[PDB]
RNA sequence: ACCGAUAGUGAACCAGUACCGUGAGGGAAAGGUGAAAAGCACCCCGGAAGGGGAGUGAAAUAGAACCUGAAACCGUGUGCUUACAAGUAGUCAGAGCCCGUUAAUGGGUGAUGGCGUGCCUUUUGUAGAAUGAACCGGCGAGUUACGAUUUGAUGCAAGGUU
RNA sequence: UAACUUGGGAGUCAGAACAUGGGUGAUAAGGUCCGUGUUCGAAAGGGAAACAGCCCAGACCACCAGCUAAGGUCCCAAAAU
RNA sequence: GACAAUGGUAGGAGAGCGUUCUAAGGGCGUUGAAGCAUGAUCGUAAGGACAUGUGGAGCGCUUAGAAGUGAGAAUGCCGGUG
């Protein structure tokens, strides 16, 4: 069995998670809690909320022990940015993207 | 009354794409790109299949002159030798036998070597 | 003569020209007028004689 | 597509040979040797495999050179630094590593693809008169008019 | 084996060969012989001048299709000049029976 | 002092080879706090 | 034998509106759940957002950015290949390893070898170190009304038409 | 195997190199201006190491067939050490 | 069919492929239309059919006619993304 979860709409960009989720991929599950809280980035706590409900979904919905249980799948993906402006030395402008991701994790037995 | 442009333009942009397939990277997602590789392709096709025809021409004649060294026999003086005996054979022919055996090639050659 | 049989006679209608709609017509980019001049301008020529 | 056999990895047998460097001169031996690694003299012969043999050479220093060349027949190099224009010999590489004015000579004969470097690497060549290359029974090779 | 020569270019063979050449008249269902010998060593050798005497090989038809489809294409650059067409050329089949008549 | 090409998306990415993260030790979960 | 949401009106919706200018005056963007609101009661993780089960429905990968949902761009997985190599990046030839088709002389990857200076426009002549093009997508340039002159086809003919 | 006439419809008016006959220049210039012919222009494919004009030669499509021009036959690289 | 010819810029002449609407005739569709994605398919070219998935209400075929009738480039205009 495979349960999952996703967070939706979660504001931060891609390219600053998917570095704490290569350190979370083909491993057990509470060895992914440890590694995560002993990592100083602004990801490691919402990626901590994330398999805490994959981990507490197979336990009330599809009945698996969390003794041996391991990680599958995690990957994040792009989302809708948001447009804004910062004025510069003369009347110019110039651009800013703020981004968002879309998180989603999958823990499975054998 | 109006025309508005459909799938005339989409359908005709990946019959293209279609083709550009195993190219390095953006030669084969983009159309103005792609299109540029598909021409010279058949450019170079044309030209290859009129040159094929030089290639294997000398892989026949790169083996008969090896052939013909091991029995005191050039090139030149073998093709000359069955010029006055009359074989019509061609090269291709000559390739797979003296690759195959040698007692033919014994009778083969001691003609061309005999009418000289 | 029944409204999904008709065919006019032989050498009346014909096709028109259409011009600069691609290379294979001859008439593309250029359009008969050659190159740069006079006679290769939006209202160009001049009053005859 | 047609009657034009291949020659592959399994289609080839490859041998060693020997070869004397005593009364020869320089060029119009080398002409002859490359070819041996090059794999002319077979009937096999693909242009795009190693189907050439292993040769040996022995007693280089006894290699002449005609007219007078062993004092105007300079070998220039560059050591891509300003004012590298080393023109380290003329001839005295025939007394001094003669082992290699020999296997410059050959190996320019040949092609400089990712493959004719490695029918070079198929090269021994000793200014004595004996090899260490006997396990592999080497037969003598005599040469061409 | 033996040697033949067939339209424009020359093949050899032997029993249970199949065998391609450019396009015949005749029908399916059907037989052939090549006129045309030029050497034939096997063990009763016999080589001479062309049509060599005596050998009319025997065959049979199997397939009257057409090849597969090329394009064609050149241009010539920075003048408004190409081309393109296609081509599918055709070919008789025949599988070997028997080597003299 | 400006590009003058585009960077491909090959040289973009042999480039973060070295771009990664690193782990923290790992002693009885309990921290190395020495 | 008129347009059908970059069209038709400057405006299908909040339009002479927001916004720009001391002022006169200039000017936008933006349509669609389902037949029916029956618009997800209830349990679980979390501070909330959001997601997993259940349940309405013909279908919720139709859940209020909701009819369909291409491309650029960004990623996860793996069948063949890659750390001695000089490359307008592909073409013809050709072994191995992995599959099994609109059933055919099959398809995917490609250790090696030969040839090979992009496209358009301007010019006696351009790989050019001469111009223009970041990439994808939509829109974007010999037409129409009156007169003339020639060619083609037709109807009546020393007559022919309003 | 071509021309002559009449009628409908166009484009072009910056030309280059090579060999040859002559002015101008300094029997200087891939100079500049005229005359007679071949090629680029609007023409690919072979040879001159690479090369718009130079020597041979004029591509309907297909094939793993064959005979000779220009130049060429020790090896790179096909053909007489 | 025994000879034959066919490289091409400016430019002239000839035969046709496709898009949208209209008229007449005959037909296919909730036992799944247009559109969208895949494929190893046929034709001398532009281009055409067949199956398989998502989609969930309107499209072809034969013959003639009428045109806001085909884009890769304009330091091109509008939006999205590197
Ligand atoms: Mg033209
Ligand atoms: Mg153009
Ligand atoms: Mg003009
Ligand atoms: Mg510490
Ligand atoms: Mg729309
Ligand atoms: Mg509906
Ligand atoms: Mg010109
Ligand atoms: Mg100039
Ligand atoms: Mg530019
Ligand atoms: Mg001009
Ligand atoms: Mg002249
Ligand atoms: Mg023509
Ligand atoms: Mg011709
Ligand atoms: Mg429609
Ligand atoms: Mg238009």
């Amino acid at each position: 069995m495979e349960a999952k979860a996703v967070a939706r709409t979660i504001r931060i960009a891609p390219r600053k998670v998917r570095l704490v989720l290569d350190l979370i991929r083909g491993k057990n599950a509470a060895e992914a809690i440890a590694i995560l809280k002993l990592t100083n980035k602004a990801s490691s706590p919402v990626i901590e909320k994330v398999l805490m409900s994959a981990l507490a979904n197979a336990e009330h919905n599809y009945d698996m022990n969390t003794d041996e249980l391991v990680v599958k799948e995690a990957y994040a993906n792009e989302g809708p940015t948001l447009k804004r402006f910062r004025p510069r030395a003369q009347g110019r402008a110039s651009a800013i993207n703020k981004r968002t991701s879309h998180i989603t994790i999958v823990v499975s037995d054998g | 009354p109006r025309v508005k442009g459909g799938t005339v333009t989409r359908a005709r942009r990946k019959k293209t794409i279609k083709l550009a397939k195993g190219y390095f990277g953006s030669k084969h997602t983009l159309y103005k790109v792609a299109k540029q590789q598909v021409m010279k392709s058949g450019q170079y096709a044309f030209r290859d299949r009129r040159q094929r025809k030089r290639d294997f021409r000398k892989l026949w004649i790169t083996r008969i002159n090896a052939a013909a060294r091991q029995h005191e026999m050039s090139y030149s003086r073998l093709m000359n030798g069955l010029k006055k005996a009359g074989i019509d054979i061609n090269r291709k022919m000559l390739s797979e036998i003296a690759i195959s055996d040698e007692k033919a090639f014994a009778q083969l050659v001691t003609k061309a070597k005999d009418a000289l | 003569m029944k409204l999904h049989e008709l065919k006019p006679a032989e050498g009346s209608r014909k096709e028109r020209n259409r011009v600069g709609r691609g290379v294979a017509t001859g008439n593309g980019k250029t359009s008969g007028r050659g190159h740069k001049g006079q006679k290769a301008r939006s209202g160009g020529g001049v009053r005859p004689g | 597509m047609r009657q034009t056999f291949m020659a592959n990895e399994s289609n080839i047998e490859r041998k060693w040979y020997v070869i004397d460097a005593e009364g020869q001169t320089l060029g119009r031996l080398s002409s002859e040797v490359a070819s041996i690694l090059r794999g002319k003299n077979k009937v096999t012969y693909t242009p795009h495999v190693d189907t050439g043999d292993y040769v040996i050479v022995i007693n280089a220093s006894k290699i002449e050179f005609t007219g007078n060349k062993e004092t105007d027949k300079v070998y220039y190099r560059h050591s891509n630094h300003p004012g590298g224009i080393k023109s380290i010999t003329a001839g005295e590489l025939r007394r001094t590593n003669p082992e290699r004015l020999i296997e410059n000579s050959i190996k320019g004969m040949l092609p400089s693809t990712r493959l004719g470097e490695k029918q070079g690497k198929k090269l021994f060549v000793y200014g004595g008169a004996e090899h260490p290359h006997a396990a592999q029974q080497p037969e003598n090779y005599e040469l061409r008019g | 084996f033996a040697i033949i020569e067939t339209g424009g270019k020359q093949i050899k063979v032997e029993e249970g060969q199949e065998i391609f050449v450019e396009k015949l008249d005749v029908n399916e269902g059907d037989t052939f012989t090549f006129d045309k010998v030029l050497f034939v060593g096997g063990d009763s050798v016999k080589v001479g001048a062309p049509t060599v005497e005596g050998a009319t090989v025997t065959a049979t038809v199997n397939k009257q299709g057409r090849g597969k489809k090329i394009t064609v294409f050149t241009y010539k650059r920075r003048k408004n000049s190409k081309r393109k067409k296609g081509h599918r050329q055709p070919y008789t089949k025949l599988t070997i029976d028997k080597i003299n008549a | 002092a400006v590009p003058k090409r585009r960077t491909s998306k090959t040289r973009k990415n042999k480039r973060r080879t070295h771009f990664k993260i690193s782990v923290p030790g790992m002693t009885e979960e309990y921290k190395l706090s020495h």
